[PDB]
RNA sequence: UCCUCCUAAAGAGUAACGGAGGAGCACGAAGGUUGGCUAAUCCUGGUCGGACAUCAGGAGGUUAGUGCAAUGGCAUAAGCC
RNA sequence: CCAGGGCUACACACGUGCUACAAUGGCGCAUACAAAGAGAAGCGACCUCGCGAGAGCAAGCGGACCUCAUAAAGUGCGUCGUAGUCCGGAUUGGAGUCUGCAACUCGACUCCAUGAAGUCGGAAUCGCUAGUAAUCGUGGAUCAGAAUGCCACGGUGAAUAC
RNA sequence: GCCCGGAUAGCUCAGUCGGUAGAGCAGGGGAUUGAAAAUCCCCGUGUCCUUGGUUCGAUUCCGAGUCCGGGCACCA
């Protein structure tokens, strides 16, 4: 809740000053953070997805949801109902703790890290990102790794524009190039 | 949240090399030792180098002089 | 056991372990060990954290994986854009230092491919 | 390569022709046969057609080509594949 | 031998060696009840990942879906757990 | 007659050889035993500097005198502990040295990194009967500089031939 | 005019229950041979006749079309 307190103390002021807001409700807020791992190789082995579920639950303290296929696709040799991905949703105290841990530890640990792009707000203020490695998270021991499987993070916020999303992230001191 | 499907989530301390000791809630159990935190990172500090650094002319004029 | 963003094996000696980084060899490993006052018969394990911190500080004096590859790629792209003979050989996938292409050029030509 | 103490190599027949053009402003394509000479910063901005063996290949000297040998920018043998 | 549309002339029905297609099954759950939910498609952003797997939003509003061929219906859903 | 380029190209196929694929080994330190040859537009001590190719002053030698020139493998003490490995150095980037008016297309070598393919090789085939084969270094001609080639020298040193 | 069958590698054939096409001949290095044969080793070659549809998906299932092979066109 440290980041939530920091927000409510010293982010709404900056955002209201720089956007001429009238009410606190106009200030954008972080609705949720969802982590996704699209393991498109579970057809060969089911344990390849059961280990991904464990690796995703070791990062955030929630048992992941084993998502399935919306429809059958022949280009990937799949049929409807086959589980091919893991999803985790974070809202509230765990969301703030994961955000703080990420920005404070995991982002600097990325190999050859030179910032993050500021053009991934999909025109609605929600920020998308993706990592090519998971062991950057300190919850994984190198000697116990099986394969390397990344993930994609999406921060869904109440902001209405990329400018507002970027301003909120800058107030949160998010890496921007 | 459900009781016995989620992993244990306790508080822990992550001591960094630069001395920026932090306390965060994780699931590792033991204390954490960190090499590069958000304070001792070159990009966060602002000291990020580049590649170009001039070019051919400075090297030529510093090596060969008439 | 994590230096410059990559992991380092623990059962090997320091000189061999430092060579696992892209840009550090035997000479640049022995120099770092001599500067940090660390012997060569010891492994990555059985060591404290201040030694690793000063080893990282001394390694930061050099160019490593993050900037090493960027410089190489920039030089290659500069040669290709300028259009020198060396850049053209790099574009074609042929030796650039001056060799024979009639025979024994497999390293640049790739695997054998008949008609 | 060339020894650093000796310095860069350049022929007078091209050095005079380029040092005249520097102040003359005659940016018409010069012609030369000496592909063994280095490139000096004063040459930048001029067009020089150098003899590759059959004809003169024109090259516009830029900033990134100083320490490179001049002959490096003129193909000698024609090749287009089999 | 049985089922859907047209010919079939706005009640029903109505023929031809007429024009177009199907059936000789399946399910102890694919039935009953209770509780809850709404897509096809396209756009934007994101690691392997590509026109299309998974994830976030936005547009769209049944243009999807019905265990099966067609017709008539289905949002209180007859569709989805 | 002169300048530049080419004789060193390249989807390929062939021969002759080098490095290797590793512990009968690689790497680090220490330490013995040779032979035969060249040197005046030459060999180039000692000393200083550069980690290193090499740069400077400058002796000696037309040579059983001086230089090239420390022989290596070998032995002792340690490490790696069977992995694409502290094997393999290819290729590549940067910084350099030497000769040569002039090292881009094309010389040789040094340093910092990069560390591919390869884990004993199919049909088939080659050389060898003794200081031979195998293995390890050295010198010389060519040459301003440029050999894993050629010509000679020695060190360790086999198995087998009914 | 009617009906049946087939269309697959350069040639001759096999195959397929919807997801992944093989065999022989032939061709390309190579080996042996003075050189060709013969033999041996190393190889890879298809949009499965065209078109439109049910399907996540068709060389496979269905409806039409092209070519070829075959069987009939009888009682007057
Ligand atoms: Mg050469
Ligand atoms: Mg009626
Ligand atoms: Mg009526
Ligand atoms: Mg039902
Ligand atoms: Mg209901
Ligand atoms: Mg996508
Ligand atoms: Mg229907
Ligand atoms: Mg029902
Ligand atoms: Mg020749
Ligand atoms: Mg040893
Ligand atoms: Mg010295
Ligand atoms: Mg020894
Ligand atoms: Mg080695
Ligand atoms: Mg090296
Ligand atoms: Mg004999
Ligand atoms: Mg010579
Ligand atoms: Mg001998
Ligand atoms: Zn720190």
């Amino acid at each position: 809740a440290k980041l939530h307190d920091y927000y409510k103390d010293e982010v709404v002021k900056k955002l209201m000053t720089e956007f001429n807001y009238n009410s606190v409700m106009q200030v954008p807020r972080v609705e949720k953070i969802t982590l996704n791992m699209g393991v498109g190789e579970a057809i060969a082995d089911k344990k390849l997805l059961d280990n991904a579920a464990a690796d995703l639950a070791a990062i955030s303290g929630q048992k992941p949801l084993i998502t399935k296929a919306r429809k059958s696709v022949a280009g990937f040799k799949i049929r409807q109902g086959y589980p091919i991905g893991c999803k985790v949703t974070l809202r509230g105290e765990r969301m703030w703790e994961f955000f703080e841990r990420l920005i404070t530890i995991a982002v600097p640990r990325i190999r050859d890290f030179r910032g993050l792009s500021a053009k991934s707000f999909d025109g609605r203020g929600n920020y998308s990102m993706g990592v090519r490695e998971q062991i950057i998270f300190p919850e994984i021991d190198y000697d116990k790794v099986d394969r390397v499987r990344g993930l994609d993070i999406t921060i869904t916020t109440t902001a209405k524009s990329d400018e507002e999303g970027r301003a909120l992230l800058a107030a949160f001191d998010f890496p921007f190039r | 949240m459900k009781k016995d499907i989620h992993p244990k989530y306790e508080e822990i301390t992550a001591s960094c090399s630069c001395g920026n000791v932090m306390k965060i809630r994780s699931t590792v159990g033991h204390d954490l030792n960190l090499d590069v935190c958000s304070k001792c990172h070159p990009f966060f500090t602002g000291k990020q180098r580049d590649v170009a650094t001039g070019g051919r002319v400075d090297r030529f004029n510093k090596r060969f002089n008439i | 056991a994590r230096i410059a963003g990559i992991n380092i094996p623990d059962h090997k000696h320091a000189v061999i372990a430092l060579t696992s980084i892209y840009g550090v060899g035997k000479t640049r490993s022995k120099a770092i060990l001599a500067a940090a006052g660390i012997a060569e018969d010891v492994k990555i394990s059985e060591l404290s954290e201040g030694q690793i911190d000063t080893l990282r500080d001394e390694v930061a004096k050099f160019v490593v994986e993050g900037d090493l590859r960027r410089e190489i790629s920039m030089s290659i792209k500069r040669l290709m854009d300028l259009g020198c003979y060396r850049g053209l050989r790099h574009r074609r996938g042929l030796p650039v230092r001056g060799q024979r292409t009639k025979t024994n050029a497999r390293t640049r030509k790739g695997p054998r491919k008949p008609i | 390569p060339r020894s650093l103490k000796k310095g860069p190599f350049i022929d007078l027949h091209l050095l005079k022709k380029v040092e005249k053009a520097v102040e003359s402003g005659d940016k018409k394509p010069l012609r030369t046969w000496s592909r063994r000479s280095t490139i000096f910063p004063n040459m930048i901005g001029l067009t020089i057609a150098v003899h590759n063996g059959r004809q003169h290949v024109p090259v516009f000297v830029t900033d990134e080509m100083v320490g490179h040998k001049l002959g490096e920018f003129a193909p000698t043998r024609t090749y287009r594949g089999h």
